[PDB]
């Protein structure tokens, strides 16, 4: 109740999906205290970070389509080109990676 | 005025608890961040090394 | 004007808190990238020596 | 009592609804605006009945 009128808009919006709602929730304090899935059930805390770059990244897109001044639109420009830059260059290197050290698995067996 | 007393102590109290708690986060996203940093280095020494 | 104290500040911290959140994490995915670069280079190295004997 | 607005400002600030030729805020948060059309609106409905 007592969040400001932007993380009230955002998940409104947003789908109740419990992902991007207690991704928002951490977002406005830092972590959240997310109820344990396995059988003894607790709360914990999990940082933004432990959510996917991806969820963070359309969060902030959903912000700069709210908010789509110029400045904002320009910086998520520039974030984006260097998410899809270096990220998603990471991204076909962490796959082929994984596939060249199949690949070396396929060799350990080998030699 | 005894227990107006009394809340006003417990929400120092809260407060005080509050900031500990808030400590205790900032540092536990600071461990994690050093965590990753550290290994990540070590990573890097022992793959040179490799 | 009350729209533009938001902007500058509610709006304007959160982006600000963002853009530190989001460099922190430019900084752990270029060293995601670098230390994945590293494993790549140990996997060629590998696989052309093993292959080569 | 009445200043024109930077249309820039105006637009990015404000979402503009041509077929009605409404005003709203484009995080949708209600305004005075929100608060006096709602309220004229129910009292035209409230009539209605």
């Amino acid at each position: 109740n007592s969040s400001s009128g932007t993380f009230k808009a955002l998940s409104a919006v947003f789908k109740d999906d419990p992902q991007i709602q207690r991704l928002l929730y951490a977002l406005e304090n830092g972590s959240v205290l997310m109820e344990e899935e396995s059988n003894n059930q607790r709360r914990k805390t999990i940082f933004v970070e432990d959510f996917p770059t991806d969820l963070i990244l359309k969060v902030m897109a959903e912000v700069t389509d709210l908010w789509p001044l110029t400045e904002f639109k320009q910086d998520y420009d520039q974030l984006y080109h260097n998410y899809e830059q270096l990220s998603s260059k990471l991204r076909f290197i962490k796959k082929e990676v994984l596939l060249q050290d199949d690949r070396l698995k396929t060799m350990s067996q080998y030699h | 005025i005894t227990l107006e007393k009394d809340i006003k102590n417990l929400k120092h109290d809260i407060n005080e608890k509050t900031q500990i708690n808030e400590k205790l986060e900032l540092e536990l996203s600071e461990a994690n961040s050093k965590f990753e940093l550290s290994k990540q280095e070590n990573e890097r020494l022992l793959v040179a090394q490799r | 004007e009350r729209s533009k104290l938001d902007l500058i500040e509610e709006v304007e911290p959160l982006v600000r808190t963002l853009g530190d959140k989001l460099r922190k994490s430019m900084g752990r995915m270029q060293r995601e990238l670098d230390t994945l670069q590293q494993t790549y280079e140990l996997n060629d190295l590998r696989l052309k020596k093993n292959i080569s004997m | 009592l009445i200043k024109d607005c930077n249309h820039d400002e105006a637009y990015l600030l404000f979402k503009v609804n041509p077929e009605k030729q409404s005003v709203s805020r484009r995080d949708g948060k209600e305004g005075v605006f929100d608060y006096v059309i709602k309220r004229d609106t129910d009292m035209k409905r409230n009539r209605r009945l």
